[PDB]
C-alpha cells in the first residue's frame, strides 16, 4: 500500500539500489562468442579476454552444458 | 469502473475483493461481500491483511506485511552472519564475505569497502598484456 | 505470554509430525509412535489409544512364571 518493494530470486542478493540484483556465486560469469575463425572468451567484470579455440574453418553457432 | 462505500469513497471494481479494506469504513463494505480468502501450503498470511506470502519473505528484512506482520523482532531477531559473510552497520543484512572489498558498494552504508581495503592492484599472466 | 506473543501462528503454524510420532485430534502435539497404543491416554482426547488398537496380550521367558 503506496510503495513497491523488488526481490532476487534465490541465488542473487539486492543492491542499495533497490531496484537491482546481484548474484551471490563466486565463479566470474563469462561470455564466450565465435567468429569466422575464432573462439572467443570476455569476462563481464572486464578482467580478461582469452581464446577457447582457433582455426576453426566457420564457428556460426555455440552452446555449453 | 469504480465501485462505491458506505463512507462516499469509491475504488475500482477490482480492488472490491483483493483482501484489503480499500474503503477504511465503517461496514469495510468492499471486503465485507468477498468470500474466503485461503492461503496455500507454504504461504503465509498477515496479522492485518487477507494476504497470502511465501514463508521465504516471513524473516528476510523487508516490510511485504504493510503491517510489519514479518519481521517480527521476537521471531526474526534469531539471525547471525559471518560463517561465510560480512556484516555492515547499515541495518542487518550480510552478503558473501568476498564482496566486500570488491570496489562496489554492496551496503548502502558503503561499510563493505572503506579507504580501509587498502588501495587496489591487480595483475595478468606471463604471456598475456 | 499472557498476551498470546508467542505461539503465533505465522511462525509457529510450521509444525509436522509423524515423521517418529503419532497425532491426536486434540490441540496438535504429537507424541514416539510407541507411546500410542501402550495403554495410557497420552493424548487429552485419549484418541492415541481408542479400542481401535486391539485388545491386550502379554507373554513371559521359557524359564520364567
Ligand atoms: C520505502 C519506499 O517508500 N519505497 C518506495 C519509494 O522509494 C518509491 O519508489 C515509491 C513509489 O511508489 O514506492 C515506495
Ligand atoms: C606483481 C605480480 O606479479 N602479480 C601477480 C602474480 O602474483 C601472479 O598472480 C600472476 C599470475 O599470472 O599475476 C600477477
Ligand atoms: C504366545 C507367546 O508365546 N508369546 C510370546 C512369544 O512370541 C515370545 O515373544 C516369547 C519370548 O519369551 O514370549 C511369549
Ligand atoms: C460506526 O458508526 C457508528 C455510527 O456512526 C459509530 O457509533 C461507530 O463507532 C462506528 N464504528 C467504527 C468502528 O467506525
Ligand atoms: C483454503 O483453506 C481451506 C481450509 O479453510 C483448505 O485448506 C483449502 O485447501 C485452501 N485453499 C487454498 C487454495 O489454499
Ligand atoms: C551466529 O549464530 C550461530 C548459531 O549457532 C552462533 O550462535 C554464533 O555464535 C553466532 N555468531 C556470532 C558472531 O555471535
Ligand atoms: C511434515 O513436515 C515435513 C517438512 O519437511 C514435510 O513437509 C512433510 O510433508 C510433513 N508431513 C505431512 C504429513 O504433511
Ligand atoms: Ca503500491
Ligand atoms: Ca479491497
Ligand atoms: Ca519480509
Ligand atoms: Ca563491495
Ligand atoms: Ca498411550
Amino acid at each position: 500500500i503506496g510503495s513497491y518493494i523488488c526481490k532476487c530470486a534465490p541465488g542473487y542478493i539486492r543492491e542499495p539500489d533497490g531496484k537491482s540484483c546481484r548474484q551471490n556465486s563466486n565463479i566470474e560469469p563469462y561470455l564466450v562468442f565465435s567468429n569466422r575463425y575464432y573462439i572467443r572468451n570476455l569476462t563481464i567484470d572486464g578482467t580478461s579476454y582469452s581464446l577457447i579455440l582457433q582455426g576453426l574453418g566457420n564457428v556460426v553457432a555455440l552452446d555449453f552444458d | 469502473t469504480e465501485f462505491t462505500c458506505s463512507n462516499g469513497r469509491c475504488i475500482p471494481l477490482s480492488y472490491v475483493c483483493n483482501g484489503i479494506n480499500n474503503c477504511h469504513d465503517n461496514d469495510t463494505s468492499d471486503e465485507k461481500n468477498c468470500p474466503p480468502i485461503t492461503c496455500q501450503p507454504d504461504f503465509a498470511k498477515c496479522q492485518t491483511t487477507n494476504i497470502c506470502v511465501p514463508r521465504a519473505f516471513l524473516c528476510d528484512g523487508d516490510n511485504d506485511c504493510g503491517d510489519g506482520s514479518d519481521e517480527n523482532p521476537i521471531y526474526c531477531a534469531s539471525h547471525t552472519c559471518r560463517s561465510n559473510e560480512f556484516q555492515c552497520v547499515s541495518p542487518h543484512r550480510c552478503i558473501p564475505s568476498y564482496w566486500f572489498c570488491d570496489g562496489e558498494a554492496d551496503c548502502v552504508d558503503s561499510s563493505d569497502e572503506p579507504d580501509t581495503c587498502g588501495h587496489s592492484l591487480n595483475s595478468c599472466s606471463a604471456n598475456q598484456f
